């Protein structure tokens, strides 16, 4: 050969393994796709200066490294680790501003949908992710370093850097890997004129999120579908205790105004055409005005006609 | 087992099929790419990894279909 180095290889930052390498072939041919200090050095020749440092591996995992991969991230797709490492490097160029102690993502590479997702997740109290990598990146996000959490949710949501995406889709994909740390219930009364009446109960995080409606009045409205027997089946909410309610629907025009003092506390907005590239804006209701957090910029208005997607309501206390 | 997907189409499915398997049989019918498919059941967005049994998808269940933005 010429020179021999021994690098340590990890997929979780905790467990490592030593790999003896040459200066006669690249990292990819000897070891595989490796990242060093947030940079893909797979196609470079190992230098003696990079002797005893740590590398983050993305493919060619050993049997125990796939076990460590699943224990940290869960059952992920074969391209997950390479996409997450690539996203984590490109997200480093972004900037997370904190205006009056609320975080917002500056606009870059059409990341406005990530701004609505992050700023909505910041309001969800008593949530915790059941995937360790997500929870680890979530704590670092709530501590001042969001690049890990931004890149992770883009990897789980299969988002492409620089391409616009769906904020409502990613928000619920992210929440699918989370649980609530407090009591929450919702009871749907189902009944068919043949089979009879039957109650179903959802507890925890699933009792705080609904996709389809955007107002509380539409949530408790009676719904009709087909029963298992083939007949008409009805459904209606008859009990609802929750710390907060997230209602998501397709972009719908509404005149959000501070005249009637609306009951919801925050909502997302999709500006532009749906078939074309649009711009997402996160909004909160502080004091007596609407605070439009438009990707680093802040605005205030008493009224606003906008296409609302997600709406966030306070705690629910309801029964009938 | 027969289910319905929202216009309304009907699919012959098994309770062990994954959501990605359901999105696959929707692309063969309507032609929508599975990445652009958002399936909603009881207000819950369905994940590709889980099966119809996890969401308790039973006979004659209705799945709502939303396109990924931008469409
Ligand atoms: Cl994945
Ligand atoms: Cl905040
Ligand atoms: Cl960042
Ligand atoms: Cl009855
Ligand atoms: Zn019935």
């Amino acid at each position: 050969q010429q020179l021999t180095i021994e690098v340590l290889v990890t997929v979780d930052g905790v467990n490592f393994r030593t790999v003896v390498l040459n200066n006669k072939n690249t990292y990819r041919s000897q070891l595989g796709c490796v990242f060093f200090n947030g940079a893909d050095i797979s196609d470079t020749i190992p230098d003696e200066k990079q002797n005893g440092h740590s590398l983050y591996l993305a493919d060619n995992l050993t049997a125990d490294e796939t076990k460590a991969l699943k224990e940290l991230y869960g059952p992920v797709d074969p391209t997950f680790l390479h996409r997450f490492y690539s996203l984590k490097a490109a997200v480093h160029g972004w900037k997370m501003v904190v205006c009056d102690k609320v975080r917002s993502l500056k606009l870059s590479d059409n990341n406005c949908y990530l701004n609505a997702v992050i700023m909505t997740l910041d309001l969800l109290k008593d949530i915790k992710f059941v995937i360790p990598a997500l929870q680890h990146a979530f704590m670092k996000h709530k501590g001042g370093d969001s690049t890990d959490f931004i890149a992770l949710i883009m990897a789980y949501g299969n988002c492409t850097f620089g391409a616009p995406d769906d904020a409502s889709r990613l928000l619920h994909t992210v929440l699918a890997k989370a649980e609530l740390c407090c009591s929450a219930r919702m009871v749907w009364r189902e009944w068919c004129n043949v089979c009879g009446i039957k109650d179903v109960v959802l507890q925890g995080l699933k009792a705080c999120c609904y996709v389809g409606v955007q107002t509380v009045e539409d949530l408790r409205a009676r719904m009709t579908y087909v029963c298992q027997c083939g007949g008409e089946r009805h459904r209606q909410l008859v009990e609802h205790t929750t710390p907060w309610l997230l209602l998501s629907g397709t972009p719908n025009e509404k005149l959000v105004t501070t005249s009637t003092a609306p009951d919801f506390v925050a909502f997302n907005v999709f500006q532009g055409i749906e078939t074309a590239v649009g711009h997402y804006v996160h909004a909160r209701l502080k004091g007596g005005l609407i605070l439009k957090f438009d990707s680093g910029t802040v605005s205030k208005t008493s009224d606003w006609k906008c296409k609302v997607t997600d709406v966030l309501f306070p705690g629910q206390k309801y029964s009938s | 087992m027969r289910i319905f997907v929202e216009l309304t189409i009907t699919l012959e499915v098994e309770p062990s099929d994954t959501i990605e398997n359901v999105k696959a049989k929707i692309q063969d019918k309507e032609g929508i790419p599975p990445d652009q498919q958002r399936l909603i059941f009881f207000g819950q967005q369905l994940e590709d990894g889980r099966t119809l049994s996890d969401y308790n998808i039973v006979k004659y269940s209705t799945l709502h279909l939303i396109l990924r933005l931008p469409r």
